[PDB]
């Protein structure tokens, strides 16, 4: 995969930032909800 | 028959140290 | 011959009275040359003659086991063993090969040698192909699985339930439940200092507490009323492990003294 | 067994042939420091 | 042509010359240097055919005809002798699937070069002229039987092998009968690690190691490379991974580095999941799988998390590549160690939880298992915590200290251990040089 | 093939059985003492039973064992317990190498006991089993015919009634000049 990325720790995860906000959206529609 | 045989190899493998002094010898 | 005989007493149960005529049989096959795996191809004697030669160590195995013997079962096991596995042995085969070493795997398994048994396992030499197609040979892994960590509740239960258990695997089922309960009963006693009488009942199965105070006791656990207790969890001091390390210096000095050899030698 | 009686025994040298030297060894070794001193 | 052939096996008996006046640190090194140059010319076709003339006349030179077993003939006591040998030597080079296809001609052949005139007298004298993997390189090949039948009884010519290796174990008499040793034993092993299981490994551990220098770090990492596997299932990982972290690089492997040191890395992926680290495979997604890490990865994906059910499926799919590996065997281990593993980042975190919190990611698993299940970790170590039920409180540990322990020092010592290491090393390559320039 | 059944048939009863364990065993030992290492310990005990004649076998097998583990004086202390099982013109490496290293032990021995006594050699400190095998094979060296091969030995050997017979013998023999020589050569 390419040569050099940063690399390691590891690939991490992914689906995460939208989630987030998906649910920063709901989280605060959840704090709207509140 | 071999009961000397393999006797060298004891002195044989003594070649070393030898030359460890040897390299000592310059080394000093 | 004494061939069949022993092969209908064995067949009679009667494992007790089983067990003498393997001796003279175990004569036979001395000259019949049987006993010994024949190295030399000797066309038919696997099946011309060692069939049974093969079912005897099983048979006596059987027989043994079933007597509650285990070596004379692993020897004759050892002794199938080629016979059972020599490399190739296609030539002769047979079933409760599966349930002996099952069994031997669960004997060694009872036997608490971690690596042989596993390394059986690679000694096994058709394993997953043999292994999970034979639920005695699918106790003993998918148990350490469970036993290995020291989770026991289904593989503990499983083993009341295990149909060779329910066969001829009794024998170490007794001696595995108490097995296992020892390392729950330190795992307990790692988890846990104080605890009630009946959690670790419930913990050990029991139905008698007074069955677990006996090991707790016999654990030599700190115990009150209702609750086991832990006060020591462990053996600390206890004589040797000592002299060395604490080895700070002195193995450090000595470290320094090598390492200033090493300053020093280096000369 | 033979010729090493004659061969192998020979080699007995060969290992005082070390023996000569470790001695020698500490000579210089030591000739060195005295004589390190003066330079 | 077929002469400069020859004429390369000319100056090779040139140098077999100089082992005809004594070692053979050249001729060896040179046959080595030699065999690495074996790929180059080649053929049998003027080579082998001359070779007879070349050779003639001795009887195993026309014994050896029988593997020729061709058109040569034409025309061309002791200058014939190690060369022949040497020959023999390349009788066995030449068969690597080199100018052969089915070596179970040269099976017998093995034998009848090996146990004729040869593997007799040579103790000191014929330096590691022996290869026996190139000996039983060929039988490797065979060992792709099943065909064989096994044979046979059962499979007695590498019973008789490995006992014939044994004829040289004996024939090791540690007078430097050394080198090859191993490979026999590393055939052994991997013949354990065929069907079976190693533990006389112990009792081959107990011999030695390929002691020692002049083996090819290779075979000496070879050696390591099984003798880690001894450790997989033996349980130890460290050393095992010591012996890899003894292996790789250091045994300077770039061909072999292709399919065989994956094989290596493969093992050696293995353990740090045996010892749960999972190290970055970040470069280890790259020169291998392709063809080797990548369930690994899938491991290490699944075991970065460990989710029995998705790790599983990594197994479940790469099973037979595990199975083709045998790595199968390990992993299941692993499973809840990573669930504990997580159980350690839980939030082991907060000096507890409650029970039923630590229980609710086995209530997000198992119930009251969870009892187990902690004491199942708790067990082990793997996490330091503490628990009663009767409270119902899963009691996390500091985890936590100062150090000013002799810990790091520990570490000192291994630092310490190489405060000489090439410091010392140096010493080592301190005589080449200069002793050399005494010559 | 792999011992598994022979590591079996050990323990197993019948020392009919254990003979031809024994038996079986020793001819396959070679390989697969290496399974066998593990059964020493009751082999150990099976050359200490009187009961079971043949555990010379099993010493001499323990001894094969030995060298394939390297233990020699416990080898050589079975092979010159087998006797039998042993000898000296069975030829392997081994045997001839057990032999050989059989041999050296004498050397020392006799040298050590040639320290305080230099007729030591005429008397039973040594054991007569190498001290045999020893002039066993200096019977052979005499019938290698080539004495400074025995002399050699027998000089570092201090055994002067070889020595002695080995000239004295040859002196009437042959080698007119050379009997003399061969003197002066040692």
């Amino acid at each position: 995969q390419t040569n050099i990325w940063e690399e390691n720790w590891d690939d991490v995860e992914v689906d995460d930032d939208f989630t987030n906000e998906l649910k920063a959206e709901l989280d605060r529609y959840k704090r709207e909800n509140q | 028959e071999q009961k000397i045989q393999e006797t060298e190899l004891k002195i044989r493998s003594k070649t070393e140290n030898v030359r460890r002094l040897e390299a000592q010898r310059n080394a000093l | 011959e004494l061939t069949k005989s022993l092969s209908i007493a064995f067949e009679n149960g009667d494992y007790a009275a089983c067990e003498k005529l393997l001796p003279p049989i175990k004569i036979e096959l001395i000259k019949n040359n049987l006993l010994i795996p024949d190295l030399s191809i000797q066309n038919d004697i696997y099946l011309n003659d060692l069939m049974i030669t093969k079912r005897i160590l099983e048979v006596g195995a059987l027989a043994s086991i079933q007597t509650f013997n285990f070596d004379s079962f692993e020897n004759y096991f050892n002794q199938l063993k080629p016979y059972y596995f020599s490399n190739n042995h296609k030539l002769s085969e047979s079933d409760k090969k599966s349930k002996l070493i099952s069994l031997y795997l669960l004997n060694l398994l009872s036997q608490n040698n971690t690596t042989k048994f596993h390394s059986e396992l690679q000694y096994l030499d058709k394993h997953i192909k043999n292994l999970e197609d034979d639920s005695l040979l699918s106790y003993p892994i998918k148990l350490d699985r469970w036993l290995m960590e020291g989770s026991y509740q289904k593989a503990w239960d499983l083993l009341q339930s295990g149909s060779q258990n329910i066969s001829e695997f009794d024998s170490f089922t007794d001696i595995l439940k108490s097995a296992i309960r020892d390392e729950i009963a330190k795992n307990t006693e790692l988890s846990y200092d104080f605890l009630p009488l009946s959690n670790i009942k419930a913990l050990l199965f029991f139905n008698n507490e007074k069955e677990t105070e006996k090991f707790a006791l016999e654990r030599n656990w700190p115990i009150v009323n209702s609750k086991v207790y832990f006060n020591n969890q462990s053996k600390e001091k206890a004589d040797y492990e000592d002299e060395m390390m604490h080895e700070e210096d002195q193995k450090t000095n000595i470290i320094e003294k090598a390492m200033d050899y090493a300053i020093s030698i280096e000369n | 067994y033979f010729k090493l009686k004659k061969l192998e025994k020979e080699y007995e040298l060969l290992t005082l042939q070390e023996d000569y030297i470790k001695d020698e060894q500490r000579h210089l070794k030591r000739e060195l420091k005295r004589a390190q001193e003066e330079v | 042509m077929a002469s400069t052939a020859v004429m390369m096996d000319v100056d090779s008996s040139g140098v077999n010359d100089l082992h005809h006046s004594e070692k053979k640190y050249a001729e060896e090194d040179q046959v080595q240097e030699l065999l690495k140059v074996l790929n180059e010319i080649s053929k049998t076709t003027l080579t082998l055919d001359p070779r007879y003339i070349w050779r003639s006349l001795k009887d195993l030179s026309s014994l050896r005809n029988q593997e020729l077993l061709n058109a040569e003939t034409l025309c061309f006591k002791t200058i014939e002798v190690t060369a022949e040998i040497n020959c023999f030597m390349h009788l066995l080079v030449q068969l690597f699937l080199w100018d052969s296809k089915e070596l179970e001609q040269l099976v017998e052949f093995n034998r009848k070069v090996v146990i004729p005139n040869l593997l007799c007298y040579y103790n000191l004298r014929s330096l590691n002229l022996i290869n026996a993997k190139l000996w039983f390189y060929i039988y490797l090949s065979h060992e792709t039987l099943a065909r064989s039948s096994e044979e046979i009884n059962s499979d007695n010519q590498n019973i008789i092998l490995r006992s014939t290796m044994m004829k040289f174990l004996k024939i090791a008499s540690l007078k430097h009968d050394n080198e090859t040793k191993a490979m026999l034993i590393n055939l052994i092993l991997r013949d354990f690690l065929n069907n079976g299981e190693v533990d006389s490994a112990s009792d081959f551990i107990s011999k030695l190691e390929y002691p020692h220098t002049d083996v090819s770090s290779s075979l000496e990492a070879r050696y390591f490379f099984y003798l880690s596997k001894i450790n997989a299932i033996q349980l130890d990982y460290s050393t095992a991974n010591e012996y890899i972290i003894a292996a790789i690089r250091k045994a300077p492997h770039n061909s072999k580095s292709l399919g065989f040191l994956q094989q290596s890395n493969k093992l050696h992926c293995c353990i740090q999941l045996l010892m749960g680290d999972i190290p970055e495979l970040s470069f280890f997604h790259q020169s291998n799988m392709q063809k080797s890490l990548l369930p690994y990865y899938h491991l290490t994906k699944a075991v970065k998390l460990g989710d029995l059910k998705k790790f599983t499926s990594t197994i479940t799919k790469y099973k037979q590549l595990l199975l083709k590996d045998d790595t199968y065997q390990l992993c299941v281990r692993l499973r809840s160690n990573v669930i504990k593993t997580g159980i350690r980042i839980i939030s082991l975190t907060y000096k507890k939880i409650s029970l039923r919190d630590i229980c609710l990611k086995l209530n997000l698993d198992s119930e009251q298992t969870v009892e187990y299940m902690v004491s199942r970790a708790i067990r082990d170590g793997v996490i330091e915590a503490k628990i009663n039920h009767e409270d119902g409180f899963i009691e996390t540990t500091e985890l936590l200290n100062i150090y000013d322990s002799e810990d790091p020092q520990q570490v000192f010592d291994e630092r310490i251990k190489f405060a000489n290491q090439l410091h010392d090393e140096y010493l080592v390559s301190m005589r080449y040089p200069e002793d050399k320039k005494t010559q | 093939t792999t011992a598994a059944p022979l590591l079996a048939l050990l323990r197993e009863n019948q020392d009919s059985v254990k003979t031809y364990a024994l038996e079986s065993i020793n001819n396959v030992v070679d390989q697969l003492w290496s399974e066998i290492s593990n059964e020493l310990p009751d082999i150990e005990a099976l050359y200490d039973d009187d009961t079971f004649s043949d555990r010379e076998m099993a010493a001499l097998i323990a001894s094969k064992v030995y060298y394939n583990l390297g233990e020699y004086e416990s080898a050589v202390k079975y092979a010159l317990a087998a006797k039998d099982r042993f000898d000296i013109d069975e030829k392997s490496q081994f045997v001839e190498t057990i032999v050989s290293k059989s041999i050296e032990m004498y050397v020392q021995e006799a040298s050590k006991q040639y320290t305080k006594d230099e007729q030591f050699y005429t008397k039973d400190i040594i054991d007569p089993k190498l001290t045999s095998i020893f002039e066993r094979m200096i019977e052979k060296c005499l019938k290698a015919s080539e004495l400074k091969l025995a002399l050699g030995i027998a000089l570092e050997g201090y055994r002067l009634d070889i020595i002695e017979s080995a000239l004295k013998s040859k002196l009437d023999q042959d080698s007119t000049s050379e009997n003399v020589k061969i003197i002066n050569y040692l």
